[PDB]
């Protein structure tokens, strides 16, 4: 009733603050306009009207400095969001922001490719993989996420609540008021259990094989921030993003 | 936090 209030209060905020849903996605994906399949060098110049791997990666830092400004919004609609300590709420976005992104990355994902640049395009996952040295293996781990997690069945009503619950972890580094995070994460986790058994009414153990990838995108998220430190070591004066340095900034 | 500029600035003011 009130955690009803509260699935139905996360889906209205996900919705203003998430442009391209899991449903707009799938709409696409299935089969009814179309976009471009980028698929080799050839069929990318093509479509160049909607080096390589450095230009794709840029796309990729870009989009991903748009997820975070989303996910700031989303937060603030979270119910105690905004009155925890200012140095909570930067430590909570700081930490989360790459799990939520991983999270829904996996809604514009099939095991063949993804949608780009706002569903006008689909890059194949055999193109991301024939890239240049470190390049080649940015996407492929989330490809293979992606593949585990959409068959779990999340539409957006569902993942509204999941990404509030990742963002109230308690346990990242750095946090003052440990109790407050954990008190909102409860209510949060209540709110979702109950989602999912009436979502998903015949989905038994649903809950408990997203809290399974929840704790798996930690590790997820590491072995991303691993890969973003061989770039930094390969490539020249080239750099992140103002905000993604800011945000991978000691870590 | 003085040391996250833009996410202190995209908390307090939002996207401009
Ligand atoms: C829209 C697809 C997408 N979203 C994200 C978000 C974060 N990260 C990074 C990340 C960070 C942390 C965890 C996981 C992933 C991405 O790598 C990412 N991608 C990739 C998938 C392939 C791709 C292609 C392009 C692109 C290339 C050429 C022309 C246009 C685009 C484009 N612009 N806007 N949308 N597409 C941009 C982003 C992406």
């Amino acid at each position: 009733a009130d955690l009803r209030a509260l699935a139905k209060h996360l889906y209205d905020s996900y919705i203003k603050s998430f442009p391209l849903t899991k449903a707009k996605a799938r709409a696409i994906l299935t089969g009814k306009k179309s976009p471009f399949v980028i698929y080799d060098m050839n069929s990318l110049m093509m479509g160049e009207d909607k080096e390589v791997a450095i230009r794709i990666f840029q796309g990729c830092q870009f989009r991903s400095v748009e997820a975070v400004q989303e996910i700031t919004e989303y937060a603030k609609s979270i119910p105690g969001f905004v009155n925890l300590d200012l140095n909570d709420q930067v430590t909570l976005l700081k930490y989360g922001v790459h799990e939520i992104i991983y999270t829904m990355l996996a809604s514009l994902m099939n095991k063949d490719g993804v949608l780009i640049s706002e569903g006008q395009g689909f890059m194949t996952r055999e193109f991301l993989k024939s890239l240049r040295k470190p390049f080649g293996d940015f996407m492929e781990p989330k490809f293979e996420f992606a593949v585990k997690f959409n068959a779990l069945e999340l539409d957006d009503s569902d993942l509204a609540i999941f990404i509030a619950v990742i963002i109230l972890s308690g346990d990242r580094p750095g946090l003052l008021n440990v109790k407050p995070i954990e008190d909102i994460q409860d209510n949060l986790l209540q709110a979702l259990e109950l989602q999912l058994k009436l979502n998903h009414p015949e989905s038994s153990q649903l809950f408990a094989k997203l809290l399974q990838k929840m704790t798996d995108l930690r590790q997820i998220v590491t072995e991303h921030v691993q890969l973003l430190q061989v770039i930094k070591k390969t490539e020249t004066d080239m750099s992140l993003h103002p905000l993604l340095q800011e945000i991978y900034k000691d870590l | 936090t003085e040391r996250h500029k833009i996410l202190h600035r995209l908390l307090q003011e939002g996207s401009p």
